[PDB]
């Protein structure tokens, strides 16, 4: 369900990050705990999907990014979940991918 | 990225620009005016700047307007490529849109000469939209570079 | 009195942070005997006011030609020094 | 595997650029 | 192939954006056009995955990038391959996921 | 199938470096 | 002409481009005696060498703090006008 991938990728940002901001020594940490996150939800629900988790972190800096997310994946069966999530300082484009096991 | 708007505002610099020619023209007389008024003591009373606080004045619009120039003229080729592909689209629409207005007018027994007229009517209207957005994007663009 | 206002001769910037920085630059002319010590008062107010970093020039002689931004830009005269000072960024 | 027809979500963040509104006034030494 | 997988995003991000003049209304297009010849090319490689292909294009301004994806799959018969590709001032990078079905 | 927990591919960008201090400068005094 | 000799007392900024920039007043210095001229252009170099944004200033009696980026700030003096390059940024 894209609308559940979505409400765990938004449950996993507030636990992990939430309202904290970019450093450079912990945004790929953060990347990675959030990335976890989404697959132990994805994996837990115990649908056969071979889920796919990626997480991008990007800096306030003025700096615009273009996230996306196509695979060749059955229109009927299975899909993609990219979705961006905005802080204060912290831009986070993180995308979760599910295609029929 | 819209050509269109990009080349209005591009056309509407230029023609700022030829008319600030002279008006810049005229504003350095008038710093000079106001620069020989304070040699004969004519300082602008401190309310406002003097004759040289309007030149300033002046001095900063102008500077705001020429930086919208050169960002004119540094976007010009993105703004021509997004109006060039918008045009051509719109225009492939426009296309689509009479041949599929021309096959299937609103035919039915009751009104159907309004359905059938604004079937074609909107066909046609899509057509000369597409070509007049393409012919304004190219003149835009010509006219801001 | 040792006044660092301004007229309308070029003044592009929000009004309240063209008051603030008048206000800060006056307040650091008063407070520092120097010219530099003044400076640093004033970039310290700047620094605490519209976060860092914002410098301010101001003196009997100068000139600035730069890429000034909207609404935190300036370039007048406050009292004998001259204000030309524009933020960006 | 015969996949489906499938488009790009396409999310573009957005930047900001750079004013050049330049404050012209020519600068006089002390008279 | 992971290194033609790389040679191919490599291409294709080339082909798109390679380095000239940035524009916001001409990033998202060049991403998607990479990601076009991503998936062309995974289609044509005729090998049995389902790739996940996830580009992230940005811009040099200062902000940092992590460009990771967390899967659950078999490494013995699936893969992802990185590649590391930007432009005078702006970035390309593509994360393809290839999963066996 | 089976799956489990593994690794990925590590790519982390490290800034630009720049100071920003409120530090005093003069110019030269003469007459 | 004008002795347009830059002698960096403090140059905390990058030694190219304040040989560049001192070239380039050198250079402004024997076209014409404009301080506000010599200040735009040194600005206008360390700006296209060194990306943008650069502020470069030249005065006579003036107090100002730096606020810019490091190794970007070049004060150089050609004499006793000090024309401060701080790249703020």
């Amino acid at each position: 369900v894209v609308d559940e991938v979505s409400n765990i990728v938004k449950e996993a940002i507030e636990s992990a990050i939430g309202g904290n901001a970019y450093q450079h020594s912990k945004v790929n940490q953060w990347t990675t705990n959030v990335v976890e996150q989404t697959l132990s939800q994805l994996t837990k629900l115990g649908k056969p999907f071979k889920y796919i988790v990626t997480c991008v972190i990007m800096q306030k800096n003025g700096a615009g990014l273009h996230t996306a997310s196509s695979c060749f994946w059955d229109s009927s069966t299975d899909g993609s979940c990219t979705v961006r999530w905005e802080n204060k300082t912290m831009y986070c484009i993180v995308s979760a991918f599910g295609l029929s096991i | 990225a819209s050509t269109s708007d990009a080349v209005t505002f591009i056309t509407y610099v230029q023609s700022l620009k030829r008319k600030i020619k002279q008006f810049e023209k005229q504003v350095e007389l008038y710093r000079n005016g106001q620069r020989l008024l304070e040699k004969q003591r004519f300082q602008f009373p401190p309310s406002w700047l003097y004759i040289d606080n309007i030149e300033g004045e002046w001095g900063a619009f102008n500077d705001i307007m020429r930086r919208k120039d050169s960002a004119i003229q540094q976007q010009v080729a993105n703004l021509q490529m997004k109006i060039v592909q918008e045009d051509r689209a719109v225009e492939s629409r426009t296309t689509d849109l009479l041949t599929d207005w021309e096959k299937t007018k609103p035919v039915t027994g009751n009104l159907r000469p309004e359905e059938a007229l604004q079937a074609l009517t909107i066909y046609e209207g899509k057509f000369g939209r597409l070509k007049d957005d393409r012919e304004k994007c190219a003149k835009a663009k010509e006219a801001l570079e | 009195m040792c006044d660092r206002k301004a007229v309308i001769k070029n003044a592009d910037m929000s009004e309240e942070m063209q008051q603030d920085s008048v206000e800060c630059a006056t307040q650091a002319l008063e407070k520092y005997n120097i010219e530099k010590d003044i400076a640093a008062h004033i970039k310290k107010e700047f620094d605490k006011k519209y976060n860092p970093t914002w410098h301010c020039i101001v003196g009997r002689n100068f000139g600035s030609y730069v890429t000034h931004e909207t609404k935190h830009f300036i370039y007048f005269y406050l009292g004998q020094v001259a204000i030309l000072l524009f933020k960006s960024g | 595997i015969k996949l489906g027809m499938a488009k790009i979500t396409q999310v573009d963040f957005p930047p900001r650029e750079i004013v050049t509104y330049t404050k012209e006034t020519q600068t006089p030494v002390m008279a």
